[PDB]
């Protein structure tokens, strides 16, 4: 219980300023990771005939 | 007894920077739960490609 209380703090400084830094990347880390996740959700639409509702090959 | 000793000690460190760095804290680690979250969703969609 210890333990698992210290590992959450090791990857911030301990100066406030620089944290704000860190979550202000994390930020446009997120918004990159979202528009690749809505483009390859679009493509996915034409591709036509015909066989029946169904099939293997 | 030895090792609670020590990792009481670092942590009354920490504890000393305030409620103001606790919340930028648990902020952080939300947002790189989210992340990691997110990539995890990406990857797999690519495999189902049949």
């Amino acid at each position: 219980a210890a333990k698992e209380k210290l590992n959450s703090y090791l990857d911030l400084a301990p100066n406030p300023s620089l944290v704000k830094v860190k979550i202000e990347e994390a930020k446009r880390e997120l918004k990159a990771t979202e528009v690749e996740l809505t483009t390859k959700v679009n493509m996915m639409e034409f591709v036509v005939p015909e066989p029946s509702k169904r099939r293997l090959k | 007894k030895q090792e609670l000793s020590t990792s009481r000690q670092i942590l009354s460190s920490y504890e000393f920077l305030g409620p103001e760095f606790e919340g930028l804290v648990q902020e952080y680690t939300r947002l790189k739960d989210k992340i990691k979250d997110n990539r995890w969703m990406l990857q797999e969609l690519s495999k189902s490609l049949p």
